[PDB]
């Protein structure tokens, strides 16, 4: 059963604060017992701004019982740094929440708080708790953003080496090879291969990174996230659609990669975003009379939910 | 008027194609194609006069939602401790939904849901989740409290407005211990950085009349770094330094290069449109740094789902159709849409996404089954909450009411504005932090009035699935809360009438 601190030795000194709502408060919330007197101590904590063993205690309760709960998690941090506690341990703590599905915008931002005070000479073990915490969701858009968030920190202050970052397209190349269809890991790859400082351009990258592309088209025809990563790489360095138009005709019924002569089974055509390149690449060789028939019949046959915006792509040719 | 914009009913529903290639993804998404469309199957169409016999009618189910709301003016049970330090929000997402719905307060309500919000102001800056005894002010409660105080709030003793009007400076104040030299805004003391704290941070800034040049610095710049290859946009960009190897890797005010940090997602890519949208109101030189506006539209439509999953909007590429999006994403399209015609403008008209199928997806798919709680929510198969009822009905009156911001509004509203009536300035926190003189601040803020009361509804653009009786009211795109709040709110804080 509960024994409530107010009965409790080691808080004997402590006088709880109630929460000042007013007097008839919209939308309360049904407290537990637990979470109210637990409360009750952290606002006369937080109101003498008292550092303490029994301070630290008292936020992972209440943070166990709402992991979004902001203001305690930054009384937490305070804590951390003022009694210089191990932020190793604390890490470990962290992995454990994870575990047992205690999770929120300020779970990961703790985590990240820790790691830049921490601030270790080789990141290569939280980058590898990363990687294997992304099994049970492999899209998880917090560890995206904080696995970018740690390589680009980490290489600001010079500490990731080459031999680290082709370790990282290895593991990239083999979340798409396991799901073509992670997103996630397209945006990674991004990362990796055109938006960080540090990526090379040359015209050998440029031909290995299409080839890349054109082969994933390929495996998965109606892949939208592989259309839009080529979309992309074509835009940002200014390459023709032409000269790549080969391996992408097939689809809207030389050196780089051609689709298979018996195209994959469950394949059926033409692809819509097929066609868009198609009628991209005419607008490139200034044919708007063909890029618009193009956009008409994307708008009244082959993409229909999207009508209206091919017959606003088809009217701008004119 | 429905030319481009297709019924599901009226269109071969087919799964994505597998290529003969399995994936996660993919188990996922047929998994949900099987859920929507049969619900579907089970539905009357709703464009049909002779509603099938044994077939489920999809009108909105308004007095059941109303219901279902009504439990946040007497107690909410233990499981949502979860949200204890986001009342604000669920303040929010009921007034809100009750103006959408067209349910009004009574005034005794109304002054409960003010003094309720009026506990979670701190004398030092903002609203926090909660109490100001318990929690400390953070930049999303303080956008969720400042438009709950437009909807609920008056301009009486007791309506909230005038300790908004006197918390003024207090807030700027917060606002620029928030504020990070390369743009960006923690969330609240020691909290974390994206496109939300600027989205809600602009919103505030705008409607009290606090914004100023020394606030503003570089936040245009890190929004629109935060554009992907994609189109839309992700939750943040990191600012690398002038020098490659640094002692220290904290945000600068002259970074070398800024990268983005995740993929595009539906709710960043509405908090950093809605963002640089408010922008372009203030007159600063070469300011706002410009977005890519097609390839953000190119991003919003492709987002759309396809018949056999109801043309409800996903939140990025390869993941599930979910109604909140409906807000999130379909409420982007109009800000997307008027960038894009002013693109078009400088170097020298049918809808831009589905509007019929997007109501079709609320109608059918969205609503609790009747009978029930009430409430809107994600897909079939989850619970309803008050977070999808906010969200989804938001999106439908975005599909229901053409929205779109008219420049001949705009100066209508430069011509009746009156620089003389206004509040105290605010005292920046840098000598040099304010507008240069009193000519220029009040260019400001008539720009940034008349810009805020720009948008406007389209006569004859209505179109509402199922017949009259599903019309929702109009909210604003940008702000989200009806114009009829919005005008006497904004009206309030720079004193014009
Ligand atoms: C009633 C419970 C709803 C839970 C929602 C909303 N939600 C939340 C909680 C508190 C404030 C708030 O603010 C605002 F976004 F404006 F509503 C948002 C969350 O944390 C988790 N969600 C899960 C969710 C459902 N469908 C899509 N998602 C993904 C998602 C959406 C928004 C944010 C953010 N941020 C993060 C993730
Ligand atoms: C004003 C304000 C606070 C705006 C924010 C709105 C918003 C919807 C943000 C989404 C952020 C996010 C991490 C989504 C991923 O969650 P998920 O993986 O659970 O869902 P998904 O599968 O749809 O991406
Ligand atoms: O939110 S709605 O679905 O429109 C309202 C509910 O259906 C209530 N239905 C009642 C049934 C008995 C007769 C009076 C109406
Ligand atoms: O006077 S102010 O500083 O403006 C507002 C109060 O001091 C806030 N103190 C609270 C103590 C308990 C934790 C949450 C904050
Ligand atoms: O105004 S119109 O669009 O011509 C048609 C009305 O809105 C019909 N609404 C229905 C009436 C009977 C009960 C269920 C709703
Ligand atoms: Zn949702």
């Amino acid at each position: 059963t509960y024994i409530p601190m107010s009965q409790r030795r080691s808080w004997a000194d402590v006088k709880p604060i109630m929460q000042d709502d007013g007097p008839n408060p919209v939308v309360p919330i049904m407290y537990s017992e637990e979470y109210k007197d637990a409360m009750d101590y952290f606002r006369a904590i937080a109101a003498k701004e008292e550092k303490s063993e029994r301070a630290l205690e008292l936020t992972e309760i209440i943070v166990r019982m709402n992991p979004a709960h902001y203001t305690v998690w930054q009384y937490r941090f305070s804590l951390l740094t003022s009694l210089n506690k191990s932020l190793e341990d604390e890490l470990r703590l962290m992995n454990e929440f994870a575990v047992q599905n205690l999770k929120s915008y300020q779970v990961w931002h703790h985590r990240l708080l820790l790691l830049d005070r921490i601030s270790p000479q080789d990141p290569v073990s939280e980058i590898e708790y990363i990687h294997g915490s992304l099994l049970p969701d492999p899209k998880n858009y917090h560890t995206w953003a904080y696995l970018h968030w740690l390589y680009s920190h980490f290489s600001t202050l010079g500490r990731i080496s080459e031999a680290q970052w082709g370790s990282e397209l290895d593991w990239c190349n083999e979340m798409l090879r396991v799901d073509g269809r992670n997103n996630s890991a397209w945006g990674w790859r991004w990362y990796l291969r055109v938006s960080r400082p540090g990526a090379e351009t040359s015209s050998r990258s440029l031909q290995d990174e299409l080839i890349y592309i054109l082969k994933s088209i390929h495996l998965i025809p109606h892949n939208v996230s592989a259309w839009n990563y080529l979309r992309g790489f074509l835009k940002h360095f200014s390459l023709p659609l032409v000269p790549i138009l080969p391996a992408i005709l097939p689809y809207t019924a030389f050196g780089f990669p051609m689709p298979s002569d018996p195209l994959p089974e469950d394949t059926p055509l033409p692809v819509p975003l097929a066609l868009e390149y198609l009628a991209d690449s005419f607008i490139e060789q200034n044919r708007v009379d063909d890029a618009a028939k193009v956009f008409e019949k994307l708008s009244s046959e082959y993409d229909q939910m999207r009508a209206g915006y091919w017959e606003f792509r088809r009217r701008e040719c004119a | 008027a429905t030319e481009f914009t297709p019924s599901v009913y009226s269109l071969v529903s087919k799964p994505l194609p597998s290529n003969s290639r399995p994936s996660a993804t993919l188990d996922e998404q047929a998994e949900t194609e099987d859920l929507i469309s049969q619900l579907f199957d089970l539905t009357a169409d709703p464009n049909a006069l002779v509603s099938e016999h044994g077939k489920r009618y999809s009108g909105l189910r308004k007095q059941e939602h109303t219901q279902f709301l009504a439990s946040s003016f007497f107690q909410l049970p233990g499981k949502f401790v979860s949200l204890d330090a986001s009342r604000p929000w669920l303040v929010f997402w009921t007034v809100h939904s009750l103006d959408l719905l067209g349910v009004a307060l009574d005034q005794g309500t109304k002054d409960r849901v003010v003094s309720t919000l009026l506990h979670f102001l701190s004398p030092k800056g903002g609203f926090g989740g909660g109490p100001a005894n318990s929690q400390i002010p953070h930049l999303l409660p303080t956008y969720a409290s400042v438009c709950s105080l437009a909807i609920a709030g008056n301009d009486s003793s007791t309506g909230g407005w005038k300790d908004l009007a006197a918390a003024r400076q207090s807030i700027y104040e917060f606002f620029m211990r928030c504020k990070r030299p390369d743009g960006g805004f923690v969330v609240c003391e020691g909290g974390e950085v994206d496109v939300r704290g600027t989205y809600c941070l602009l919103v505030v800034a705008t409607l009290l009349d606090i914004i100023t040049p020394e606030l503003l610095h570089n936040v245009d710049k890190f929004v629109s770094a935060c554009q992907t290859y994609e189109g839309g946009f992700a939750c943040a960009s990191f600012p690398f330094p002038s020098v490659v190897p640094s002692t220290s890797a904290f945000p600068t005010s002259e970074p070398s290069c800024r990268v983005s940090m995740a993929e595009a997602h539906g709710g960043y890519t509405s908090c950093s449109l809605n963002s640089h949208f408010l922008l372009t109101s203030v007159p600063l030189p070469s300011f706002p740094l410009s977005i890519d506006a097609n390839a953000a539209l190119r991003w919003t439509v492709l987002q759309q789902g396809e018949p056999i999953e109801g043309g409800g909007f996903r939140g990025r590429t390869n993941k599930l159709v979910d109604g909140c999006y409906s807000w999130w994403v379909g409420g982007g399209a109009p800000v997307a849409e008027e960038l894009v015609r002013r693109e078009k403008s400088r170097k020298v008209i049918p809808p831009i996404f589905n509007r019929v199928a997007l109501q079709e997806f609320t109608l059918v798919a969205a609503q609790q089954d009747p009978g029930s709680t009430g409430g809107l929510r994600d897909k079939p198969g989850k619970r309803p909450d008050q977070y999808h009822t906010c969200n989804n009905l938001s999106g439908l009156s975005i599909a229901q009411h053409k929205m779109s911001h008219s420049p001949s509004t705009v100066s209508s509203n430069r011509l009746k504005f009156d620089a003389s009536k206004g509040l105290p300035a605010v005292k920046p926190v840098a000598p040099g932090g304010g507008w240069k003189n009193e000519d220029e601040r009040q260019n400001a803020r008539r720009e940034i009035w008349a810009n805020a009361l720009g948008w406007i509804e389209e006569e004859g653009g209505e179109i509402i699935v199922g017949g009259k009786d599903n019309r929702i009211n109009t909210t604003t795109p940008v702000f989200n809360i009806l114009g009829l709040r919005l005008k006497p709110f904004i009206n309030y804080f720079y004193c014009q009438e």
